[PDB]
C-alpha cells in the first residue's frame, strides 16, 4: 500500500511543473534536480538513458 | 545473570542460524516462514512488510 | 549419586533436609512492593512479622 | 479528559461507582488525598445528631484486570459543594466527565 | 566563501528568545538551520530532579496524611521543577513546611548553586493546620532522556527504601523553530537570515545553547586464563559481621585475594583482629573452599 | 461548523498544514492534515503477550 | 557529561568514482542530521568547474542542424555538461575543439592547453559523419560554489559545478556493548571523477565547519 502509492506520487506526471520540457544527461542529474528543489518530482521532460 | 559477554555469544549462534514464523489462520504452505534472526531491543517481532 | 557423594565429602558441604520453595517475583516482572497480608490458621502461632 | 466529546462521559463516570459523589450539599471542611469531610448545609440536614458527610476516598488497590484503581479529590478546602457533586475522581475520570 | 556569525539576541521571555544569524550564503539557512535544531532538541546539558526521598514515605504509591496530594503527583511535580546549578554536577536541597497552604518551589532552603527559575512552581499543597513534609530533593546534571526504569542496574545498594527514583527530564529546551528569510545587508547579492526561535524553561541562556549546539555539530566532524573468578570479589561476598569487614579494609584487605594471601600470625598482629573475628573469618573461607595462607603467586596480573 | 470553529482559532479551513521532516528540515510536498485525536491504550501490553 | 564519536569506519568503495563509506557509533539521531546537513551541502553546495556556455560555430542558436553531425545542438550540450575539467590557478579558461573527419570527436579532439586538465579522454563529445564535416568551437568554463543550471542565468548551458552526481545517506542500528541503540551512518557517493568522492566529502564538511567557526 504505502509503497505503491510512493511509486505511484513518483512516477506520474502533471501538465505543467518545474523544469518542464528541459533536457538531462541521465537519471542521476535528474535525481540531483530534484533533490535540490529545482526540478519538480513529475514533469515532462526528455531524457538519456542507457 | 545477564553477563555484558553472553550478548555477543548470542550473536554468534544467531548469525547463520534461522528461525521459523508462523501465523495462527494458517492456509498456504506460505503461512510458515524462514527468516534470519535480527536482534531487536523491544518485546515486539519485526515483520518485513512484503511478507 | 558417587560423584555428588566426592564432591560434599571433598567441600565439606552439609546438604540440607529442606528445599527451597521461596515465593519469588516471576521473571521479567519489576514493581514495588505497596502492601503484605498474612493468613493464620485459627489456632497456629502468628509469627514475628505477622 | 476527551478532547473531542459527546455529552455522555459525565453520566458514564457519574453513575458508575468509580468517583465519589456527595450526598449532600454544603461546604468542605476537609480535603485530603485519604479523606474529604463535608459540612451539611442545614437544609438538607437531619434534626438530630447534627453531621457531616466524611467520604472515605479509596486508594490504590488491586483491580480485577491487575490494573490500579485510585480515588483523587477534585475538590479544594473550603469549598462550595452542591448535592450530587463529584468530590472525587476514580482512575481514568476528569472533573466528572470519563477520560477513557 | 562567507562565514555566517550571530547578531541581536531578542528575548521576549524568562521562557524563550530569538536568536538570529546574519551572513548566510545560498540555501545555507536550511543547513545550517535544521541541524541546529536537531542538535538543540537532543543534546543539551540539564540538571533535572533524580532521586527523591520523603518524610514518612516507603513508597511513591502511599498518600501522606496533611497532603491532598498523591506521593506520585508529588514526584511528577517535581521532575517539572526546572533549577539551574553552577559548580556543582550534583547538588541536594532541603525542602521543609507546614501549616496550611500551597508548597511553592522557593519553600526549600537556598544552596550556592541554586537557581529556582520558577519560585511560584507547586510542588504539593498543605490541607491542616499541623501537617509538616521534610524532603531530601537530590538533583543531578545529564543529557537526554533517562528513564527511572534503565536507572537500575548498577543498583549497588540503594537500600535506603525511603529514596523514590524518578526519571531524568533532562534538556532545556522545548521547542526550536527556524525560519530562513532573505536577508539584505547592505552590499551582496543575495543573502538569507536564520531566526531560530527556540523555547525554554529558562535554566539555560540562548547563546549559551546556540553556542554548545554548533560546538557538538563541528565536534562530530572530528573525524570527517586461569585462577579463581573468587580471588577479586569484594570483601562483602564473604559476609563478614560489620566489624571484621571495617577491619580487614582498614588494613587494605579489600578483596578476597587480599585476605587468603595474609596469615593468622599477621592478623592477630593487627589492632582490631581478635580471636573470635578469626574464627569468624576462618569458618567463612573453609565454607567456601578457602582458607588463610593461601598462596596464589602472581598479585596481580592487570 | 467545525469549520467556523477553525476560523476562531486562527487555522485553516482544510484542516490541513505543512510540515516539515525533522530529517532533512525541507518541507513535505501537499498539505498533511494534522489535529486532536483521542485515543486509547487497550491492555494487550506486549510484555503480557510474549 | 562527556560526548561519543565514531569509532568503526571502513570506506568500501567501488571502482573508483564510486564510494560507499560507513560510520558506526553515534549518537541517538546524530546519523540523521549528519547525513542530511552533508547531502544538502555536498549536492547543492560545491566547488568545480564544468562547463556554463559554448559558442557555436555552424549556427547562432541551440536549435538547429550541424552539417556533418546527426545530434542536435542540445544534444551536443548535454554531452559538454558531462565533460570533466579541473582546472588551476587560471579562474576561467577556454578551450578548442579543432578535429574533423569521418569519426566521433572525444574529449581528447579538444585543444591541450597549460592548466586545463580533462580525467576522461574516453569521453564523447559528438559524432562526425562523412567527408569533411565542418567542425570546431571555444568552451568556455566557470565556477560556481553550488549547482547552477541554464535557466538560472538570466542576466545557454546548465552548468554542473558540484563533482557529485549522486549522494545518498543510510541511517541503520548501531549496536555498542551496552549501549542499547546508537546510529550508523552509510554515505553513498558518485562523482563526475575530478575530485575523488573520498576527499570531496572532507571538503564538503569542511564548508560546514568554516561555517560554524563563528561559534563553538
Amino acid at each position: 500500500q504505502d509503497v505503491v502509492l510512493g511509486l505511484y506520487y513518483m512516477t506520474r506526471d502533471c501538465v505543467n511543473a518545474k523544469g518542464e520540457g528541459m533536457v538531462l544527461t541521465g537519471p542521476k542529474e535528474a535525481e540531483r534536480l530534484y533533490r535540490s528543489g529545482l526540478a519538480s518530482l513529475h514533469a515532462r521532460v526528455k531524457v538519456r538513458i542507457t | 545473570r545477564e553477563e555484558a559477554v553472553v550478548w555477543d555469544i548470542l550473536d554468534e549462534v544467531i548469525r547463520e542460524h534461522p528461525v521459523l514464523l508462523n501465523r495462527a489462520p494458517t492456509l498456504h504452505r506460505l503461512g510458515i516462514q524462514a527468516f534470519e534472526p535480527v536482534l531487536i531491543e523491544g518485546k515486539a517481532i519485526q515483520l518485513h512488510p512484503l511478507v | 549419586t558417587p560423584e555428588e557423594k566426592l564432591l560434599r565429602a571433598i567441600f565439606g558441604e552439609k546438604a540440607s533436609d529442606v528445599k527451597d520453595s521461596s515465593l519469588r517475583v516471576p521473571n521479567g516482572v519489576s514493581g514495588t512492593v505497596i502492601d503484605v497480608q498474612v493468613f493464620t490458621r485459627d489456632g497456629v502461632e502468628k509469627d514475628k512479622r505477622a | 479528559k476527551p478532547l473531542v466529546g459527546t455529552g455522555m462521559e459525565r453520566a458514564v463516570a457519574v453513575d458508575s461507582g468509580v468517583t465519589a459523589v456527595a450526598k449532600r450539599g454544603g461546604v468542605v471542611q476537609y480535603v485530603d488525598a485519604s479523606r474529604i469531610v463535608i459540612k451539611v448545609n442545614e437544609d438538607e440536614m437531619y434534626p438530630g445528631e447534627a453531621g457531616i458527610d466524611i467520604y472515605n476516598l479509596t486508594k490504590y488497590t488491586r483491580s480485577n484486570q491487575n490494573t490500579c484503581i485510585n480515588q483523587m479529590p477534585c475538590v479544594s478546602l473550603g469549598e462550595p459543594v452542591e448535592r450530587g457533586d463529584v468530590l472525587a475522581d476514580g482512575p481514568s475520570t476528569d472533573l466528572g466527565e470519563l477520560a477513557l | 566563501f562567507l562565514k555566517p556569525r550571530l547578531v541581536d539576541i531578542e528575548q521576549v521571555s524568562s521562557t524563550h528568545a530569538k536568536v538570529t544569524l546574519e551572513p548566510l550564503e545560498r540555501g545555507f539557512g536550511h543547513t545550517l538551520g535544521n541541524a541546529l535544531r536537531r542538535i538543540l532538541l537532543s543534546s543539551m546539558p540539564g540538571c533535572a530532579v533524580t532521586e527523591v526521598e520523603i518524610d514518612g514515605v516507603l513508597h511513591e504509591y502511599s498518600t501522606k496524611e496533611g497532603v491532598q496530594e498523591d506521593i506520585l503527583e508529588i514526584l511528577l511535580n517535581l521532575k517539572g521543577l526546572a533549577v539551574r546549578v553552577q559548580g556543582k554536577d550534583e547538588v541536594i536541597l532541603t525542602l521543609n513546611k507546614s501549616g496550611i497552604g500551597p508548597v511553592t518551589a522557593a519553600d526549600i532552603t537556598h544552596d550556592g548553586d541554586v537557581e529556582i527559575v520558577k519560585p511560584q512552581h507547586v510542588i504539593c499543597h498543605l490541607t491542616d493546620e499541623n501537617a509538616s513534609i521534610s524532603m531530601r530533593i537530590k538533583v543531578q546534571r545529564g543529557r537526554g532522556y533517562v528513564p527511572a526504569s534503565t536507572r537500575i542496574h548498577s543498583e549497588e545498594d540503594e537500600r535506603p527504601i525511603g529514596r523514590l527514583l524518578v526519571d531524568a527530564c533532562y534538556s532545556p529546551v522545548e521547542r526550536i523553530a527556524y525560519n530562513v528569510e532573505a536577508a539584505r545587508v547592505e552590499q551582496r547579492t543575495d543573502l538569507d537570515k536564520l531566526v531560530i526561535e527556540m523555547e525554554t524553561n529558562g535554566t539555560i541562556d540562548p547563546e549559551e545553547a546556540i553556542r554548545r549546539a554548533a560546538t557538538i555539530l563541528a565536534e562530530q566532524l572530528e573525524a570527517f586464563p586461569e585462577f579463581d573468578p573468587i580471588l577479586l570479589r569484594p570483601v562483602d561476598d564473604l559476609e563478614l559481621t560489620v566489624r571484621s569487614a571495617n577491619c580487614l579494609k582498614a588494613e587494605a584487605i579489600h578483596y578476597i585475594g587480599d585476605l587468603v594471601q595474609r596469615t593468622e600470625v599477621e592478623l592477630l598482629k593487627t589492632p582490631n583482629l581478635g580471636k573470635k573475628s578469626l574464627t569468624e573469618i576462618k569458618d567463612v573461607l573453609a565454607s567456601r573452599g578457602l582458607s588463610l595462607g593461601m598462596r596464589l603467586e602472581n598479585w596481580p596480573p592487570a | 461548523e467545525i469549520k467556523e470553529l477553525l476560523k476562531l482559532g486562527d487555522l485553516p479551513t482544510s484542516g490541513q498544514i505543512r510540515l516539515y521532516d525533522g530529517r532533512t528540515g525541507e518541507q513535505f510536498e501537499r498539505p498533511v492534515t494534522v489535529g486532536y485525536m483521542y485515543m486509547l491504550k487497550l491492555n494487550h501490553l506486549v510484555d503480557d503477550k510474549m
